[PDB]
């Protein structure tokens, strides 16, 4: 989960 | 507080807070505000850096292996709740190295 943090 | 207890905070925690991944775990996941609505019925003990953190600056602690548990508890919570794939994942591996390696440093209580 939490999508795109890089 | 012991020595070891005080090196958590003085190097183990503030090592891993320079941490360019390390931002998603310093505060408590807020499931609401990201829309994981099902966060908390999976995450029964959540756990993160900052409150570890605020245990530690606090005494909370009676031994170091308690604030070893903490740690353990936050990065396992994050791959329960995640997937191999995702960045989450992928930074909570790279600070759970860190960890490893800088606990291994800490001194003995005398």
């Amino acid at each position: 989960a939490k999508g795109l943090l890089l | 507080k012991t020595n070891q207890l005080q090196y958590m905070q003085n190097v183990v925690v503030k090592t891993l807070w320079k941490h360019q991944f390390a931002w998603p775990f310093y505060q408590p996941v807020d499931a609401i505000k990201l829309n994981l609505p099902d966060y908390h019925k999976i995450i029964k003990n959540p756990m993160d850096m900052g409150t570890i953190k605020k245990r530690l600056e606090n005494n909370y602690y009676w031994s170091a292996s308690e604030c070893m548990q903490d740690f353990n508890t936050m990065f396992t919570n994050c791959y329960i709740y995640n997937k191999p794939t995702d960045d989450i994942v992928l930074m909570a591996q790279a600070l759970e190295k860190i960890f490893l390696q800088k606990v291994a440093q800490m001194p003995q209580e005398e």
